[PDB]
């Protein structure tokens, strides 16, 4: 965590 | 770096020049492009990194920007004479020159960027190994042995499952960072992203319920007999997964692979407006998977302190009393370790999303990735905490090695  | 920013501003202002009504817009765009160009010319591109500043490749690179600037100047001359469309045409020529003579030098990642990918791959590998082996051992131990079937240990089984799954994704994520692309297909993209969210939600929900279980074991010994069975713990585990699927399923659906800039990216595609739902999700994740659960856990322990500190006989035996007390201490420590591990990234994400920070600054990006890594590290730390803090896990560990 996190991602695009 | 400054180069990629300067290059982005060149492109952005070329687009401004294309769709422009008047010479003021064109002049302003061209003037900004010139500053960016002069700045860009002072950089060392990643493809020529640690080459001598006076090498053929560097001289040629810089020379390309002298040509661009010369063309920006001509285009600006035209724009100042009122000749908008000729200036626009001249600017279309920059794009050709830029692509034909400078493009080759841009493209690659820098050594620092590759260094980051290698360090992340190192840490993720260590985490995967200890985490995956460690939690598979915990799950096997809980199933295999009679003495392990306890309410508290069924909850632990749920943590181990989430952690086993989370750590199983790390080699794939590592590969992405090294290759700068996603070669594993869409299904495994959906799996990895949704597992990330499941880990976060099921874990904290489970830790919340372990705290509540402890609260009941200590402050309500009589009612605890009714509530605290392995079967009911299992039941609550399932509920946790069902509830967490409220976020997990949407993530499965929105997770896609797309070709973008010569690579395949695995990403979350939110509905329009993307930026809005992305931000709603992030604030929801922060509240419902961190803040609110922590309040509940805090309350549960607050009420437990009244009985834990201000008494001596909790149960009707020495063995049971010390057993009730150390299991309660373990849960607090596991909770603590979870909060310590996860708080940094959770704060970072909110700051990254809401505040105008330099998202391309080497230090910020390094710190961010360290914080992401620390979140995953939680998974490898937990098996070791069970061995350290619980009698039966120590005995199970020693029997293995
Ligand atoms: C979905 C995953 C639900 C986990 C169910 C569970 O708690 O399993 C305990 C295990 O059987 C220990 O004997
Ligand atoms: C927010 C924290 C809620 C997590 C606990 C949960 O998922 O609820 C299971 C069951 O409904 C409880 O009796
Ligand atoms: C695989 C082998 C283990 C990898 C672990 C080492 C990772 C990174 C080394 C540290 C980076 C030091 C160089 C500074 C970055 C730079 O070159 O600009
Ligand atoms: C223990 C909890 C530690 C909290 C410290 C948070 C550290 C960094 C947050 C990121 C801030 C953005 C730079
Ligand atoms: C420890 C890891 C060393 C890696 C070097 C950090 C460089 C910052 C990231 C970047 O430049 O994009
Ligand atoms: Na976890």
């Amino acid at each position: 965590y996190x991602f695009f | 770096a400054d180069l990629e920013d300067n290059w982005e501003t060149l492109n952005d202002n070329l687009k401004v020049i294309e769709k422009a009504d008047n010479a003021a817009q064109v002049k302003d765009a061209l003037t900004k492009m010139r500053a960016a160009a002069l700045d860009a010319q002072k950089a060392t591109p990643p493809k020529l990194e640690d080459k001598s500043p006076d090498s053929p490749e560097m001289k040629d690179f810089r020379h390309g920007f002298d040509i661009l600037v010369g063309q920006i100047d001509d285009a600006l001359k035209l724009a100042n004479e009122g000749k908008v469309k000729e200036a626009q045409a001249a600017a279309e020529q920059l794009k050709t020159t830029r692509n034909a003579y400078i493009q080759k030098y841009l493209g690659a990642r820098s050594a620092s960027s590759l260094a980051l990918a290698i360090a992340i791959t190192a840490l993720y590998s260590a985490v995967c190994a200890v985490g995956l082996l460690g939690n598979v051992l915990v799950m096997f131990g809980i199933v295999r042995y009679t003495k392990m079937k306890t309410a508290t240990n069924i909850y632990i089984f749920n943590l181990a499952l989430a952690d086993a799954l989370a750590t199983s994704t790390l080699p794939f994520q590592s590969a992405k960072y090294l290759m700068e692309t996603w070669p594993f297909g869409e299904l495994l993209c959906k799996a990895v992203l949704s597992i990330d969210y499941y880990n976060m939600f099921t874990s904290i929900f489970t830790l919340t319920m372990m705290s509540v279980d402890r609260y009941i074991a200590v402050c309500h010994p009589v009612k605890a007999l009714d509530f605290r069975t392995p079967a009911k713990a299992k039941l609550i585990n399932i509920c946790i997964w069902v509830l967490a699927s409220g976020v997990g399923v949407p993530i499965m659906v929105m997770a896609v692979t797309r070709p973008r800039d010569g690579a395949v990216v695995c990403m979350l595609q939110f509905p329009s407006p993307s930026w809005y739902w992305d931000t709603v999700t992030k604030i929801c994740v922060f509240l419902f998977a961190f803040v609110v659960p922590i309040l509940i856990i805090t309350v549960c322990y607050g009420l437990m302190l009244l009985r834990l500190r201000s008494v001596r006989l909790l149960s009707g035996s020495k063995e049971k009393d010390r057993s009730l007390r150390r299991i309660t201490r373990m849960v607090l420590v596991v909770v603590g370790a979870f909060v310590v591990c996860w708080a940094p990234i959770h704060i970072f994400v909110i700051v990254w999303t809401l505040v105008d920070i330099d998202r391309r600054d080497p230090l910020v990006v390094a710190a961010l990735h360290l914080c992401i890594a620390l979140g995953y590290a939680n998974s490898s730390l937990n098996p070791v905490l069970y061995a350290f803090l619980d009698e039966n896990f120590k005995r199970c560990f020693r029997q293995l090695c």
